[PDB]
RNA sequence: ACCUCGAUGUUGGAUCAGGACAUCCCGAUGGUGCAGCCGCUAUUAAAGGUUCGUUUGUUCAACGAUUAAAGUCCUACGUGAUCUGAGUUCAGACCGGAGUAAUCCAGGUCGGUUUCUAUCUACUUUCAAAUUCCUCCCUGUACGAAAGGACAAGAGAAAUAAGGCCUACUUCACAAAGCGCCUUCCCCCGUAAAUGAUAUCAUCUCAACUUAGUAUUAUACCCACACCCACCCAAGAACAGGGUU
RNA sequence: UCUCUUACUUUUAACCAGUGAAAUUGACCUGCCCGUGAAGAGGCGGGCAUAACACAGCAAGACGAGAAGACCCUAUGGAGCU
């Protein structure tokens, strides 16, 4: 997880959630990807 | 106890110990969490213008009851490896060295009494 | 805990060959303040110097087996900068970097470091040295203000890691002669193997197990072709492992009618590569014997190379015990003293 | 201007005694980061700045690497009890001879009296022997040594060889520091 | 002599050689130790050319022929104060008045 | 900037610390160009811990040996009615230099007086629910061409910290002490998962909800109350406390 | 001296009896945290706490007490020396 204060796509597979109050950036693909928001 | 800046005695055949010089050998470091070294500890010594590695074999400082208290502080000179530079082991050392954790045993091969 | 299955084109992670400009930390310092005091109020010159800049080494590790974790650039941690009081800069600390056991150093034409060993170390660049403060040059004549300069940055220097193999024997063959076919035979080291051509891009390492507790280490290189010194198939640039095997393993083919002319072309782009690699000992190796046409060839193999070349089988592992032999006797041949 | 501030005890041992002439050969060993190689060569005229003067020459010998200077050339790393690097120092050196000794070389200090003691007197011993082929007759010898027992050795030797040892403590020199310089001229032998 | 029953001196061709029988001893040990009997360690793993296992009542050394040439482990425990080695050194006496000369 | 601090100056050091997290080490996660071993980066965590010498008045720094690590700060650059006075400061002297001189100097060097009987505030047994290193087993296994080399689960040894004790050893001797002996117990709030809508698929949910996750508590200690003759005491400044069959 | 402090004696100390000072003192029925006062609160603002009364210790606060004031500046103030 990586955090950012805006949150991109990186993929298609790539999908946002809002969880636990913030947004975070989900990918099965690439687990890199990952961000949570800050 | 042996700690920084006590005389020791180095009681092996090894050149290096038993070599004439206007020094005592000096424990410059004691590898313990706390500075006091009891036997089968290891101990660092200036002698004759260089760092060596020791274990402390005997020490004047009473211990526990039925172990042997020596008269003199008595190490043995050893590499960094384990290996004993000196070959024999004329002064007695104490059998406790045995059970005792780590690397005792080549230095229990070389000595010839048990006390 | 498993590692993952790797694609044909690992050529992408492995990297034999770098160019890398090493800078050493820079000087810093730099103090030019002056000291108060309550009761003298005028105190004096009051300049710390700054700490000496790290010096960069190419430490030596067994554990990173490629030229990919160094990075194009390398900069020294710089020295702290000299504060007030008279207080002094930290030097800093030393900066490593990591390289294979096969690795070489190269500057400027001439090789400068062969770091072919365990432990050993080769200084990159060294530390530039830490500035002046204003209490240096504070004398009975001054009592002045000069914070001299940042002084002396790191050394620059450019030079090529160059990662060469290092192996007791290597390959050589065509491509689609079995090399990878053969080393799956006799190590316990698993190379890509496939019926299309050019494949094992990587150099791939096996080693090879006896009796007297002793390793003899077999390298698998890509194919090579007629020529390769155009650049033609995939080149020779895999051919500098080769420079640090002791002897040559020359896998030939009996699919292809004159194999004969194979080992004339082997030596030829050798030559072309380095030419002692020409001179240099070594034993020919026949695959694919399994197939009838091979046996029809032999014959005129027999013609033609001799006795003296061992015939072989990768995928039946026809007469695999021989080519052991061989490799330990050129071994303790030319290996040893 | 000065790598280190030793060069200023070199300064103050220079003055009294002459020590650095214009056109006389030297030697330092331990010259990085080369402080004492800066202060010699402006009283030897070995950059042959002064045209009437004559020109000398100066090396520096030491483990740590050092910096190119104005008419100074230097062989680094190398250690002077390693007998090879003396072959390295001699060919150097125009008219097979240096006529000057300076060696304020140390072993870096372990923080024990006695240890670090021995190991930078035994270091003498080693120039002391190898002194007939570098050393000039007639020449100058100084070395940088810590008091204990046996300085009082070393000073022995040196009188056999020499015809003065002048034992010189600095301003320059911390006076809570231990560090002494022995000066020996008039080399015989 | 209170330190064990047997000793063992066994030597090897080189230093991996020595790793090989020494963990091959000690893991075929284990297959067939008692439940209660105590567990053992290899000694001077760290070390080229010396190597040492202790056992209960058993007590061996792993040695290159080098070693052996020096050490004469057999000569100390065959016999005990009357080996050459112990000879050549001899023990140091303060003189009487305890004063030196020269 | 300021009619705010300081007439027993200020820097360091001793002692004793309180706090912040922007975490040096130990704990929990995500990613990795994470095979394993080391590594690189980010989230979360302040309960605990964070070495000894030499040079220099050293704060710094360098050097040597270690460690698990030898954190970054703030607190009148914490603390001098708790202590030193080493540097820099008054009266003496010298070197070098300025000056006709008297005298001076951001330089170098030698010597040089640290007072206080505590009135008020505050405080003077709250709880330890203990941390870490190493060795062995697993195992020399998984993993890996080899070289190398794991994790959970478990066992033993130590070191410190806290709370005690005197049978031995030791300083000693109706006793008090350490150099000696005994005991030392809960988890972390970042993420990993299902089922399932808005948006009939999917989706870990600032949707309703379901497990890691208790997503908060221990347990333990104390707990009756004559005479207040006098004596004694492992209790104690006094007072009080225990015993006196 | 220190690692690393310990034990005992004397002095002091603390209690009973006799004698009996000094600096100091606007008045005081004299708390803690946060804010304000830019720095600096026992006394001002918002919270919290809180029957009364001796004796023994400690030195964090009372910008603690005591002085022929250390430093910087001023005076159409002095004085010594050249
Ligand atoms: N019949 C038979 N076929 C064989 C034998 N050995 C190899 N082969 C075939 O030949 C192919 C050789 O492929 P590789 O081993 O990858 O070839 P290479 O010699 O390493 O050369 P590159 O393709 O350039 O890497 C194998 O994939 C098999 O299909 C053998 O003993 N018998
Ligand atoms: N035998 C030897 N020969 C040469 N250099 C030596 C040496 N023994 C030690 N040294 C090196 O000498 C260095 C000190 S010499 C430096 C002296 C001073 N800084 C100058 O102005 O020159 C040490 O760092 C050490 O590494
Ligand atoms: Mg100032
Ligand atoms: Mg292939
Ligand atoms: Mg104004
Ligand atoms: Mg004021
Ligand atoms: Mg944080
Ligand atoms: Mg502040
Ligand atoms: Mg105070
Ligand atoms: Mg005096
Ligand atoms: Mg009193
Ligand atoms: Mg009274
Ligand atoms: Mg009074
Ligand atoms: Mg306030
Ligand atoms: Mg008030
Ligand atoms: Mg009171
Ligand atoms: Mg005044
Ligand atoms: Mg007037
Ligand atoms: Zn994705």
């Amino acid at each position: 997880f990586k955090n950012k204060t805006v949150l991109k796509k990186r993929c298609k597979d790539c999908y946002l959630v809002k969880r636990r109050g913030r947004w975070y950036v989900y990918c099965k693909t690439h687990p890199r990807h990952k961000q949570r928001q800050m | 106890a042996i700690q920084k800046m006590t005389r020791v005695r180095v009681v092996d055949n090894s050149a290096l110990g038993n070599s004439p010089y206007h020094r005592a050998p000096r424990c410059i470091h004691v590898y313990k969490k706390n500075g006091v070294g009891k036997v089968g500890d290891q101990i660092l010594l200036a002698i004759k213008g260089q760092k060596k590695k020791a274990l402390i074999v005997g020490h004047c400082m009473p211990g526990p009851r039925m172990t042997p208290r020596f008269d003199s502080n008595n190490v043995v000179l050893i590499e960094d490896n384990g290996n004993p530079v000196g070959t024999r082991i004329k002064t007695p050392i104490p059998t406790s060295l045995r059970k005792r954790e780590g690397e005792y045993s080549k230095v229990l091969a070389i000595a010839q009494n048990f006390v | 805990g498993k590692k993952l299955l790797s694609e044909k084109k690992l050529k992408r992670y492995f990297v034999d060959y770098r160019r890398v400009l090493v800078c050493g930390g820079n000087g810093g310092a730099g103090a030019s303040c002056f000291h108060s005091e309550p009761r003298k109020e005028f105190g004096g010159p009051d300049g710390g110097d700054g700490g000496n800049g790290g010096h960069v080494i190419l430490r030596v590790d067994q554990q990173v087996k490629s030229l990919s974790s160094v990075l194009s650039r390398y900069q020294g941690f710089s020295g702290e900068d000299g504060g007030s009081k008279n207080c002094f800069g930290r030097s800093g600390a030393v900066l490593y970097i990591r390289v294979p056991v096969g690795t070489l150093v190269k500057e400027g034409g001439r090789v400068v470091a062969d770091l072919s060993c365990v432990g050993d170390e080769y200084i990159a660049a060294l530390g530039g040295a830490g500035g002046k403060g204003n209490r240096f040059f504070l004398a009975n004549n001054n009592r002045a203000p000069v914070t001299c300069t940042p002084g002396q940055p790191g050394q620059q220097r450019v030079l090529h890691l160059e990662l060469k193999t290092v192996a007791h024997a290597g390959m050589v063959g065509f491509p689609n002669a079995g090399k990878s076919s053969l080393l799956r035979a006799i190590s316990n080291a698993r190379p890509a193997v496939a019926s299309y051509p050019f494949t094992t891009l990587k150099p791939h390492v096996g080693i090879v197990h006896y009796e007297g507790h002793l390793q003899i280490a077999v390298a698998d290189i890509p194919g090579i072709i007629r020529g390769a010194h155009q650049n033609r198939g995939l080149g020779s640039a895999f051919l500098r492992h080769i420079e640090r095997c002791r002897f040559l393993l020359f896998v030939v083919d009996l699919s292809q009618p004159e194999p004969w002319t194979q080992v004339d072309d082997l030596k030829y782009e050798l030559e072309m590569y380095e030419k002692g690699l020409s001179a240099r000992p070594h034993a020919i190796v026949a695959n694919k014997i399994d197939l009838p046409e091979a046996q029809a060839n032999l014959s005129q193999l027999r013609d033609h190379l001799g006795q003296e070349v061992i015939v072989l089988s990768a995928l039946t592992g026809e007469n695999l015990e021989q080519l052991l032999l061989h490799l330990k006797v050129l071994y303790d041949a030319y290996a040893e003293a | 201007s000065y790598r280190c501030r030793s060069a200023f005890k070199l300064l103050e041992v220079n003055e009294r005694h002459q020590i650095l002439r214009p056109g006389l050969r030297v030697l330092d060993c331990g010259a990085a980061p080369g402080a004492w190689s800066q202060v010699a060569v402006q009283k030897v005229n070995a950059a042959g700045t002064d045209p009437s003067s004559p020109v000398g020459f100066v090396l520096g010998v030491d483990l740590l690497h050092i910096f190119p200077l104005e008419g100074a050339t230097f062989l680094c790393p190398a250690d002077v009890t390693d007998p090879r690097t003396s072959q390295r120092i001699l060919e150097v050196l125009p008219g097979r001879r240096a006529d000057v000794i300076l060696s304020d070389m140390a072993p870096n200090a372990t923080g024990f009296r006695d240890l670090d003691h021995d190991r930078l007197i035994s270091l003498c011993l080693t120039l002391l022997s190898v002194t007939p082929d570098i050393l000039q007759p007639g020449g100058t010898f100084l070395c940088k040594t810590w008091a204990g027992s046996q300085s009082r050795r070393l000073q022995r030797r040196l009188t056999e060889e020499f015809q003065n040892v002048r034992i010189i403590k600095p301003e320059a020199s911390r006076k809570e520091s231990s560090e002494v310089y022995f000066l020996a001229t008039q080399y015989h032998g | 002599m209170r330190y064990t029953d047997y000793f063992v001196i066994v030597s090897g061709t080189s230093t991996r050689h020595l790793h090989a029988m020494a963990f091959y001893v000690v893991k075929m040990y284990k297959h067939l130790k008692c439940k209660r009997d105590p567990h053992v360690k290899i000694e001077g793993k760290d070390t080229d050319d010396w190597l040492c296992v202790d056992f209960g009542s058993m007590v061996i050394h792993l040695m290159l022929p080098e070693t052996r040439e020096i050490y004469e482990l057999e000569k100390l425990w065959t016999l005990r104060s009357y080996d050459d080695q112990l000879a050549q050194i001899a023990p140091e006496t303060v003189p009487e008045d305890f004063i030196l000369g020269i």
